[PDB]
């Protein structure tokens, strides 16, 4: 109680930041491709080919029972709900240099922050079973979603043990 | 008056690395929503 009262809120700023750059950067996955069997750095929506005369050359990949799976995929949804989530959770916590006191303006955000880890647990495990379907490996965008969940599980914690004082001084 | 329970951040750790090879831990929860987890995990 003190200095959390600014300091918790900064992580919650680069986690969002980070999470959009692995929704469009082609960095996730290494492999050989086709952009008319060269080497190619794999995108959610596209690959693109190096090593090769097309070298800076990109292609579109489609899709269109596990048929909701696949669909899933070709969707790529949970990034962007995840996203939206952890921005609401911000909007909530940007608020708090006015209306304070109520304590639902703490309380009400650590459920974002749960919900964009959450979510963030399906997309993974969404996202590499369909691209399994071999010295593969992967693009630091994976790595930039993982950081992004490290630092987004930490501000749940924080709203908890920021709101919690304030409900203590009126419960005893 | 929080301590008319305790599962705090820490405890609420403990409990699942014990729960995750059996060992268990020292205490585990009452409540419904609590129970369900580890009825999960």
């Amino acid at each position: 109680r003190g200095v959390q009262m600014l300091l918790t809120t900064v992580g919650a700023f680069a986690a969002f930041s980070l999470m959009t750059i692995a929704v469009g950067t082609d960095y996730w996955l290494y492999s050989r491709g086709v952009c008319k069997e060269v080497m190619t750095h794999s995108g959610l929506w596209r690959t693109c080919c190096l090593e090769g005369n097309f070298k800076g050359l990109c292609k579109q990949i489609d899709h269109f029972a596990e048929y909701f799976l696949r669909a899933v995929r070709a969707s790529s949804i949970f990034p962007i709900l995840s996203v939206i989530l952890l921005f609401m959770g911000g909007l909530c916590i940007a608020a708090s240099e006015f209306y304070k006191t109520r304590h639902n303006i703490i309380l009400s955000a650590g459920i974002f922050f749960v919900s964009a880890g959450l979510s963030n647990i399906i997309g993974i495990i969404v996202y590499i079973s369909a691209n399994a379907g071999n010295s593969y490996s992967y693009g630091w965008s994976f790595y930039f979603g993982a950081l992004s969940f490290i630092i987004a599980e930490m501000v749940g914690v924080l709203a908890v043990h920021m709101f919690i004082d304030r409900h203590k001084q009126l419960t005893g | 008056s929080e301590s008319t329970n305790e599962f705090g951040i820490f405890n609420s750790l403990w409990f699942s690395l014990g729960a995750f090879m059996q060992q268990g831990c020292d205490i585990s929860p009452r409540s419904l929503s609590g129970r369900i987890v580890g009825g999960v995990w």
